[PDB]
């Protein structure tokens, strides 16, 4: 296309010091910023396998920073989850109450993890079979962007928003599986809430840092 | 026999004493929205016919008491609702005059009537001139026998 | 049925919509399961499918080897260590490792003399397999025959490749089980058999789910 984000004019990922991106990172879809340095998309098969790979897994990614940082912050605020931090909520289930959604005793109220895992794995497995395979919410549809039935307000007609948007949402993702993975890290490594971890950062930025564990793993 | 009941609709029993749907000449100086309205009015006494029976046959709570022991504390098959009568009314109307909006919305009264489409899971309608014609007789005569059972319950509740 | 393009795919009724291209279906075990494109290129393909058959042999040989010393002892033969992943220190022992408990046989006390012995033969095994030596030189390489088939039950050629299927598929379930071995060990702590035993005392109760806040970050 004509935009400042396709064509051999794009923005690479290493400014002016990128030198000229590998041949088959020749700019023709959404975030191509020409990092290939371990080249592992030669094969083109391969590559659009990769990028199909990194639309999921941005979405999935997207989704789970969110529904990570918004029970939190509303435990912070007052509403009594019963295990509010991220990594902690998976053991609500072996409370003596059960999980209960937003703090609420009539909200969902379940008490059989093994109900949960059952009936999950059956809609996923539907939900992904008709991913894969074409179902009820259309048949002969992109693999990557149906649109159709999932694109009800219509924001995707116009091939040049479309694509715009399809830059932003691959940038977003992208941000997103960052920020996840350095959720994992923190979780791993400083034992607290993401929340917790930014308000002990803001407290005093000098001393509550990462190197402040930097002496935590070492071998003794 | 009524001349007007043309028959080829599934309701035809020719009964109508009073000529509500007999056309009539008209000066200056129509079966197809009855059939509607009968189809509309029944399908809902069906629906609360078996509500009735299963409340009364699970809980035990008559269907008449129902509603005071609810705004009281709200409660399905048992179970506890996070709900107020506030919520439940604004939740109701929202969504019943969303259906009801999208309903009236159809200017082909056969699509009116029949929607079919997303409504029939099963591809039980198809293009059958006989087996889904009796069946739809089922349909409107059930509709009638609840129709005439409520009213008889609805009787039965009074003076009583 | 098996090799053919109305094969048996990994996903069922949902397979047949999104299937890689380069997977004709005219090797054993061919479900079409390829969602990363990892074996675009046939030669990486035949490295895959290799790598995969070794695999599979030697968790069939690792499956065996760890369930078949559990149950004897459950039968009550006088085993040093029944659970496969603490036997490695009986030959730190002060007896020694004995097979079968019996101090009469191979009553074995150095690691590095065993470590050894196994290193040399081993590389010579492996060397003559990459290469090809005197047990048949220019050979399949994954499938020799000849000499490794004494018993010539492959003769027919549908009968070999049904075999070849049969085996297929017993490794990867060989694989996956021994995965879970490995994972379980490091869970539970106890050996399969005891787990299996635990299991089914009480289903409901006791399972994986028991040991999930086993790993939860502490501070
Ligand atoms: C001109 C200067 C310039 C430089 C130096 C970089 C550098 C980089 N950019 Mg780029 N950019 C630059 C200009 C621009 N970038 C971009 C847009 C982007 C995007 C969208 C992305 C990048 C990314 C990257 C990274 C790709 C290489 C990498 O993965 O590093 C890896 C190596 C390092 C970061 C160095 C190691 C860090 C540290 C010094 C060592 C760690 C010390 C630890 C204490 C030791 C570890 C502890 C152990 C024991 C566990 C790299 C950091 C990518 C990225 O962020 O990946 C991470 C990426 O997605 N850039 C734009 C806008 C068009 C630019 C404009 O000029
Ligand atoms: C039939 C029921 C059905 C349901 C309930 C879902 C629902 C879902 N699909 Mg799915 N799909 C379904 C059928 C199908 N999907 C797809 C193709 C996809 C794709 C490519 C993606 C999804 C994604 C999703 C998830 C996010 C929904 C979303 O994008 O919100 C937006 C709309 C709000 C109104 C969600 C689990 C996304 C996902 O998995 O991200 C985590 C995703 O990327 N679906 C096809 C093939 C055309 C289907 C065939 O019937
Ligand atoms: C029609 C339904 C149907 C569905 C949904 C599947 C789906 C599957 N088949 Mg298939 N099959 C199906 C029909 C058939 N299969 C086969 C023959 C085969 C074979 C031979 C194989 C498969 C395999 C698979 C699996 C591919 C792995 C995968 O996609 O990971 C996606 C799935 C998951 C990631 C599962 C996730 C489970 C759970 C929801 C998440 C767990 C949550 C944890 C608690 C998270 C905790 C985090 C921890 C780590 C910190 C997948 C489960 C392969 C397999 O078994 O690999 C494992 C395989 O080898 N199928 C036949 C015979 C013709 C079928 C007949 O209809
Ligand atoms: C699983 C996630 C995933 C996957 C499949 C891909 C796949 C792809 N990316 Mg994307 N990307 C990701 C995550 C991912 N990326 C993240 C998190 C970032 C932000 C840092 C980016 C930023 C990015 C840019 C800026 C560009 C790409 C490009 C590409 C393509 C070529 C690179 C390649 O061969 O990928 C193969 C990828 C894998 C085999 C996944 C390996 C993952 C390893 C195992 C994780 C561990 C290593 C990692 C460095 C750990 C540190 C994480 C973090 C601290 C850095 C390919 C379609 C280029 C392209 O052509 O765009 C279309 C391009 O310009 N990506
Ligand atoms: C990949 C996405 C993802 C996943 C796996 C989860 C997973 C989970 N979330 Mg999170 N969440 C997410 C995204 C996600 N969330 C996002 C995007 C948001 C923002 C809207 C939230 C907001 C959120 C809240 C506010 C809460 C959870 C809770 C939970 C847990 C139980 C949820 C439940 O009962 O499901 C089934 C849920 C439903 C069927 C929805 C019912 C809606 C009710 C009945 C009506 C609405 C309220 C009146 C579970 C660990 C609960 C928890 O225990 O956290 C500690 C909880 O209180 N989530
Ligand atoms: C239009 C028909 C209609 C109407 C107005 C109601 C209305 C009501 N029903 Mg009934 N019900 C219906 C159809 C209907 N139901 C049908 C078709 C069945 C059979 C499945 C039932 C079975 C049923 C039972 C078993 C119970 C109710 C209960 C209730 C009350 C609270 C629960 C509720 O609103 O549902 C909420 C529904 C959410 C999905 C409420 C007065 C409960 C009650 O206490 O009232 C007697 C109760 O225990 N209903
Ligand atoms: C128990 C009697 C009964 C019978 C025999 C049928 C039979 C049929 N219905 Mg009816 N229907 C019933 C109850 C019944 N339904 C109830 C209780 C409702 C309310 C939810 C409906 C609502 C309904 C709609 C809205 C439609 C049907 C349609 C159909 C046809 C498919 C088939 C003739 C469809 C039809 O006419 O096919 C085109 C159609 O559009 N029915
Ligand atoms: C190391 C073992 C190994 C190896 C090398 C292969 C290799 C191959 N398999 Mg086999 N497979 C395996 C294990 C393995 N598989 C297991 C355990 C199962 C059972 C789940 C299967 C089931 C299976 C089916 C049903 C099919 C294949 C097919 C293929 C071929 C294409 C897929 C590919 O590119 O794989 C490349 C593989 C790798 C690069 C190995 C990387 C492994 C990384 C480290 C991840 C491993 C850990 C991972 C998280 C485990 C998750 C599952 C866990 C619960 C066990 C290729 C020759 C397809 C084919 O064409 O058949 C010929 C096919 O239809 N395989
Ligand atoms: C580019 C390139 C190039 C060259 O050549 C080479 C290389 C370097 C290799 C490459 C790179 C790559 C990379 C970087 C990657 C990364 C990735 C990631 C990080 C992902 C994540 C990713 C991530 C993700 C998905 C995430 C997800 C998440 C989730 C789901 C979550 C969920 C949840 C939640 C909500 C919360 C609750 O409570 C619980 C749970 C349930 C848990
Ligand atoms: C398919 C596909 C496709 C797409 O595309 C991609 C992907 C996904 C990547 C892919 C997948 C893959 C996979 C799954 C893999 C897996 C594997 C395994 C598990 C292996 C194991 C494996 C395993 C194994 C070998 C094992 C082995 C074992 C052994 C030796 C053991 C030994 C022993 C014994 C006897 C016991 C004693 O006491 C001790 C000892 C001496 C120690």
């Amino acid at each position: 296309p004509d935009s400042f984000w396709y064509g051999p004019e794009r923005p690479l990922f290493l400014g002016a010091f990128t030198g000229e991106p590998p041949s088959y990172l020749t700019g023709e879809f959404p975030g191509d910023y020409g990092w290939d340095t371990a080249g592992l998309s030669a094969d083109p098969e391969t590559f659009k396998r990769y990028r199909e790979l990194e639309l999921i897994h941005a979405r999935w990614a997207m989704l789970g920073a969110l529904g990570c940082i918004f029970p939190e912050l509303l435990g912070s605020y007052g509403v009594p989850f019963g295990e509010a931090v991220w990594f902690k909520a998976g053991a609500q289930i072996f409370q003596e109450g059960g999980l209960d959604y937003l703090g609420n005793p009539n909200l969902v109220h379940a008490q059989s993890i093994l109900a949960i895992l059952g009936t999950q794995v059956l809609l996923m497995g539907a939900i992904e079979g008709y991913r894969v395979n074409g179902g009820p919410l259309g048949e002969g549809l992109d693999k990557l962007y149906p649109g159709g039935s999932f694109d009800p307000l219509g924001l995707a007609d116009d091939p040049d928003t479309f694509a715009e948007l399809k830059v932003k949402e691959i940038k977003n993702g992208r941000l997103a599986m960052f920020s996840m993975f350095g959720f994992f890290v923190q979780a791993i490594v400083t034992g607290k809430g993401p929340l917790q971890n930014l308000s002990d950062h803001l407290a005093n930025p000098g001393t509550n840092n990462a190197f402040a564990y930097a002496t935590k793993f070492t071998p003794q | 026999r009524p001349e007007w009941l043309d028959g080829s609709l599934p309701g035809d029993r020719g009964f109508d004493p009073l000529g509500l749907s007999k056309p009539s000449e008209f000066v200056v100086i129509g079966l197809a929205r009855f059939r509607e309205c009968e189809l509309i009015h029944g399908r809902w006494a069906m629906l609360a016919c078996l509500g009735a029976l299963v409340a009364e046959a699970t809980t035990g709570v008559s269907w008449v008491e129902a509603g005071k022991v609810e705004l009281d504390g709200a409660s399905y098959a048992g179970l506890s609702l996070p709900f107020s009568i506030t919520q439940l009314i604004w939740i109701e109307v929202i969504l019943v005059g969303g259906a009801e909006f999208y309903r009236n919305s159809e200017t082909n009264p056969e699509k009116r009537c029949y929607p079919g489409g997303v409504f029939d899971p099963l591809k039980l309608a198809s293009e059958d001139e006989e087996r889904a014609f009796r069946l739809k007789t089922a349909e409107i005569k059930h509709a009638r026998l609840a129709m005439v059972s409520f009213f008889g319950y609805g009787v039965q509740a009074l003076s009583t």
